[PDB]
RNA sequence: UUAGUGACGCGCAUGAAUGGAUUAAUGAGAUUACCACUGUCCCUAUCUACUAUCUAGCGAACCCACAGCUAAGGGAACGGGC
RNA sequence: AGGUUAGCAGCCUCUGGUCCAUAGAACAAUGUAGAUAAGGGAAGUCGGCAAAUUGGAUCCGUAACUUCGGGAUAAGGAUUGGCUCUGAGGAUCUCAGAACUGAAGCGGACAAAGGUAAUCCGA
RNA sequence: GAGUAGGAGGGCGUGAUCGUUGCCUAGAAGUAUUGGGCGUGAGCCUAUAUGGAGCAGCGAUUAGUGCAGAUCUUGGUGGUAGUAGCAAAUAUUCAAAUGAGAACUUUGAAGACCGAAGUGGAGAAGGGUUCCAUGAGAACAGCAAUUGUUCAUGGGUUACUCGAUCCUAAGACAUAGGUUAACUCCUUGCAAUACAAGAAGACAUUCGUUUUCGUUGUCAAAAGGGAAUGAGGUUAAUAUUCCUCA
RNA sequence: ACGUGCAAAUCGUUCGUCAAAUUUGAGUGUAGGGGCGAAAGACUAAUCGAACCAUCUAGUAGCUGGUUCCCUCCGAAGUUUC
RNA sequence: CACGGGAGACCGAUAGCGAACAAGUACUGCGAAGGAAAGAUGAAAAGAACUUUGAAAAGAGGGCUAAAAGACUUGAAACCGU
C-alpha cells in the first residue's frame, strides 16, 4: 500500500535491484558456468516477507 | 467454511522483521521474535532439541568480520605495533 | 498503429470520458505522431481530435 | 541440430532432402498428413495439400483413429474417417516448398521428383499445467514433431 | 385407513422443579384431514438456449498380471483362460 | 443522475466504463436450464417432493381462541385502463363526484401471502 | 536317480587388497548383434559395428558381492487418446490501417451490457514496481495475437497547512523490590510488593552560587483526540506537494 | 446443478433475520490436558474426544509384505509335555 | 567443535556430508522449523565463414576438426517413427 517504513523501502529497493537479469557480457567470461540468473523472481508468482 | 473461502480473510500479519535476526519472526502481540527472541538479549536456539539449526543461523554462518583473521594471526603471535621489514635492509 | 495513448491523453485534455473522443480515421498516422499532451492539444485545435456531443436524453414524455 | 536421416537415397545428385525439427505441430496429425504424401509427385503433393487446406479434399486418418469423423471425402481412399488438419498441412507444405527451392541449386527438374521417405518422430513434449478439482494439478503438454522427407527423380519413359 | 382424532386404561416400563397438568402468541420443528391448486399421476407431446454431434486450434485423468463371445462340466462349492 | 414506483426493489435509460469469457456448422438420442398440455385432479409417491394457486392498492366483510396486548392481509367479497368534465383541502401536491369509450380488458412487464380444522413439542 | 520347509557338497559372476602372468592410440572399458562357437546350468570365448582410455588371467586376502516382485526408492516411459473435454456471468457486426499472418490489435461506423446497491471515480489491509514510454525472438497470456499484468531497455513517487511523528485507551514493558538450581516468574496510573529517584527560576550563567516547588518511567490509535490552504495550470508517468495566483 | 467442479464446500432457485443477545475493521486479553464454548465434545491457521514443530526414535510389533546366481545329493513336520 | 598437517584394503555424482555446482542455496510454512534438484564439447573456440530458400525459426549446400564430439564424451532399456 501507500504507507511504508524506511526499512521497508530500502528492502524493497534491494530486492528490486537484485531482480535484474545477468548482464549479457558476463556469459563471455572464461571461468563461468552461468548462463542466466537463477534467482530472479516475479511478484505475482512468489511473495517477499515484509510485515 | 474452514477452506478456500476462509483463506480470503487473511490480511493480518502477526510478525514483523526482527531487528536482531531480520526475518519476520517478531511477535508484536507477545513482543518477542520466535527465532532469536530479540528482546530476550541472548540468542534463542535449542541445540540438542533439534539439530539442524546452527548450520542455518550460527557461528560461521554469515561472514565473520573479526574472527577469520584470528585464525591466521593466532599463529603469528598476535603482533601489535610491529611493521614488516625489508630483507634488503635499506636505511 | 495503436492510438491507445493518443486517446487517453486526448481524454484528459478535453476533460471528458474516452468514449466521447473522436479521432479522425483518415489522419490517424499523424495522430500517432502526437506524443506529448501539447501535441494532443494542437491536434484538437487543428480538428483531428474532436469531442462528441452527449447522447441525447430528453424529458418530453 | 544436424539432421541424420535414417534412410538414404540411392543417387544424391538425383535427390532432394528436407527436414524440420522440434516443431510445435501435433504429432499424430502431422504423421498422417505425411503418411498421405508418400510416393507422389512433388507437384501433386502440393496441389493436394492446398486442396485439403481449401477443404475440398480430406487427409485420410490411418494409424490414429480415435473417434475421427467420417467424411464423404474419404472415398478417395477407401476409408471412412479423415480430417483437415490445417496446421500440419501448412507446415508440411512449407517443407515441400523447401524441397523445390532445395532442388534449385542442384539444377534439378521438379516434374520428375517423387517422394520417398517421409519420417515423423515424436519430439520432446512441451510442458505446462492444468488445474483440477480438489486442488489437483495434471499435466497439459504438446507432442511436437520431427519431420524429414526426401525426393527422388524418377524418369517416366 | 398398521394412518389422524376422541375415548376407555389387568399402564411390559406414566407421575409430580430427576418436575406433574395446562396453555394465548409463536416455528425453514414432527403428524392427519379438508378447500383452492395443479404435468405428481392417468400418458405422455411440443418449443427455446447450452451441450452431447462434426470441424480448426488446444488437450488431461482414473485405471492397466495377461486379456477380453458363450453353454455345461468339474474346480477355492458363480471361469475369460481348463 | 433521469423514468416508473411506497421505494436506494425490479425493469429502461444519461455521465463513466465495457462486449473478456476459443470459434464455425449441423440439430439425433440422453442431458442442464427455461416453458405450455385437451379431460380427471394426488388416483403419483415413504411423503403433494417438485410444480401450481395466491399475491399491490382502495372499498366491503372478518370466527373460535386469548395472557385482552392479540388472533388479523383471519376467513371471505368487490374494484383497478383510457378519455371529457365537476367539486373540496392550501401560498403571497393530496381527496372525492359524474359522463363517455373498448373482444368485460386495465397491480396488463416489473413487483407480489395460497387457505382451513386438528394433534405433539418448545413459552 | 520324485521333492515344498529344510540341510549338506561342488561350481558361475561381481568390486578392492598382497602376489604372479600379461593386454592396450597398430584402439582398453562400455555398448548393439538374424556372425561363429563353448558349457546340463549359473555363465564363457570369439567376429563385426560403435567407442576413444584404460584392461585382463592365475593363487590368495576381503566384501556395501548377484533382484521380477516388498500398494518397495528415485528417474524415465507407455496404452487409454488426438479421447474427456475447452458450454455460468445475455454479443457481437462492417470497412479501413498495420503486419508474413488478424473472429481476438488501432481508428471509424453500427448493435448491446454494467445502469450510480456500477462492469464508474477514489482509499484501508494485502501486493511491491506490477505505474510511464519505446522495443520484442522464445516461453507464459490453457484457441489465437501484430497484443499484454509477459520479456528487454530507459524513466517516474517533490508538501509549514495531507498522514506518520505528539496525545491518551483497551493494554504492555522497564526500574525498584521479591521468587527461582537456573531459565523463568510476580508487581507498577487510581502508578507500585517500589520510594534518599523529581521539576523550575534567577542571578552564576559552568561549576558554583542561590532560590522556589517537589515522592518515582516508558511503549501501545496511518478510522479515536489532534496549530494552520485554497482555486487555476502543468507531466508520457507526481502533485491540497511542482508552476501561477491568492 | 457440479461431484478428474469455477470451488478440497461452490452454483441456481428457495428460504431464516433484517434496528438488536444486530453486522463489522483494527488494536488489545486468553495456548495445549491449556484456552475458549447460549454446550454441538464445538472452535483453537484445510490439523481437535487433546494443535502444530523438532527430538528420545530407525520407538515395540506373538502380526502383513518382501527376502537377489547355477548344479548334485539327503530330506520333513501340523504329534508329546509345560 | 574450529583452523591446520598427513594419511586410508572408505565412497565415486540415485554413492559419498543434505550440498563436487551462486548449498543450508531455490522453494514452502503466521511460526517453531522444512529443504531439494543440478558435475564431464574439444589438445586448442578452431562455437560453425560463405552461397541459396525463407517474414522468422530453420532447411539445403559449403566449412572447422583426429572426429562433430556442436551444447555438447560413451549414449543401454522402456517407449516411438522409418
Ligand atoms: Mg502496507
Ligand atoms: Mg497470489
Ligand atoms: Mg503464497
Ligand atoms: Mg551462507
Ligand atoms: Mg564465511
Ligand atoms: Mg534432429
Ligand atoms: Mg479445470
Ligand atoms: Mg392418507
Ligand atoms: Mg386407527
Ligand atoms: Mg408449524
Ligand atoms: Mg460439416
Ligand atoms: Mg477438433
Ligand atoms: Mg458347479
Ligand atoms: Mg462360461
Ligand atoms: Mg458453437
Ligand atoms: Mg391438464
Ligand atoms: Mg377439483
Ligand atoms: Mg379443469
Ligand atoms: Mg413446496
Ligand atoms: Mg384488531
Ligand atoms: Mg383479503
Ligand atoms: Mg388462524
Ligand atoms: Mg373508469
Ligand atoms: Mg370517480
Ligand atoms: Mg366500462
Ligand atoms: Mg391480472
Ligand atoms: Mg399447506
Ligand atoms: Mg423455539
Ligand atoms: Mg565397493
Ligand atoms: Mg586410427
Ligand atoms: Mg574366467
Ligand atoms: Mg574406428
Ligand atoms: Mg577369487
Ligand atoms: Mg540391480
Ligand atoms: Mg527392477
Ligand atoms: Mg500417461
Ligand atoms: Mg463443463
Ligand atoms: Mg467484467
Ligand atoms: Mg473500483
Ligand atoms: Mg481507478
Ligand atoms: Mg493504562
Ligand atoms: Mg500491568
Ligand atoms: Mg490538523
Ligand atoms: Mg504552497
Ligand atoms: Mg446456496
Ligand atoms: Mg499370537
Ligand atoms: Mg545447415
Ligand atoms: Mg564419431
Ligand atoms: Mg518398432
Ligand atoms: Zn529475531
Amino acid at each position: 500500500g501507500a504507507n511504508k517504513t524506511l526499512n521497508m523501502k530500502k528492502r524493497f529497493g534491494r530486492k528490486i535491484k537484485q531482480n535484474r537479469p545477468l548482464p549479457n557480457w558476463y556469459r563471455y567470461k572464461s571461468d563461468t558456468n552461468i548462463r542466466y540468473n537463477s534467482k530472479r523472481r516475479n511478484w505475482r508468482r512468489t511473495k517477499l516477507k515484509i510485515y | 467454511t474452514r477452506g478456500t473461502p476462509a483463506f480470503g480473510k487473511r490480511h493480518q500479519k502477526t510478525h514483523t522483521l526482527c531487528r536482531r535476526c531480520g526475518k519476520a519472526t517478531y511477535h508484536k502481540q507477545k513482543l518477542r521474535c520466535a527465532a532469536c527472541g530479540y528482546p530476550d538479549a541472548k540468542m534463542r536456539r535449542y541445540d540438542g532439541w533439534g539439530q539442524k539449526v546452527r548450520d542455518r543461523k550460527g557461528q560461521g554462518t554469515g561472514r565473520m568480520r573479526y574472527m577469520k583473521t584470528i585464525a591466521r594471526r593466532a599463529k603469528n603471535g598476535f603482533r601489535s605495533g610491529t611493521q614488516a621489514a625489508p630483507k634488503v635492509k635499506a636505511a | 498503429v495503436s492510438l491507445r495513448l493518443q486517446k487517453r491523453l486526448a481524454a484528459s485534455v478535453l476533460k471528458c470520458g474516452q468514449k466521447r473522443l473522436w479521432l479522425d480515421p483518415n489522419e490517424s498516422s499523424e495522430i500517432s505522431m502526437a506524443n506529448s499532451r501539447a501535441s494532443i492539444r494542437k491536434l484538437i485545435k487543428d480538428g483531428l481530435v474532436m469531442k462528441r456531443s452527449t447522447v441525447i436524453h430528453s424529458r418530453s414524455r | 541440430g544436424k539432421t541424420n536421416y535414417s534412410r538414404e537415397p540411392a543417387n544424391q545428385a538425383k535427390a532432394v532432402k528436407t527436414s524440420a525439427s522440434d516443431l510445435r505441430v501435433h504429432f499424430k496429425n502431422t504423421y498422417e498428413v505425411v503418411r498421405a504424401i508418400k510416393g507422389l509427385n512433388l507437384e501433386n503433393a502440393k496441389r493436394y495439400l492446398k486442396a485439403v487446406i481449401d477443404r475440398k479434399r480430406c487427409i485420410p486418418f490411418t494409424r490414429f483413429t480415435g473417434c475421427i469423423g467420417r467424411t464423404a471425402q474419404a472415398h478417395e481412399f477407401g476409408r471412412t474417417q479423415g480430417r483437415w488438419p490445417v496446421k500440419s498441412v501448412k507446415v508440411i507444405l512449407g517443407l515441400l516448398d523447401n524441397l523445390s527451392a532445395n532442388a534449385q541449386a542442384k539444377s534439378l527438374n521438379t516434374a520428375n521428383l517423387v517422394i520417398q521417405h517421409g519420417q515423423v518422430n515424436r519430439a520432446q513434449k512441451g510442458r505446462r499445467r492444468t488445474y483440477r478439482a480438489h486442488g489437483r494439478i495434471n499435466p497439459y503438454l504438446n507432442s511436437g514433431c520431427h519431420v524429414e522427407i526426401f525426393a527422388q527423380e524418377v524418369a517416366a519413359k
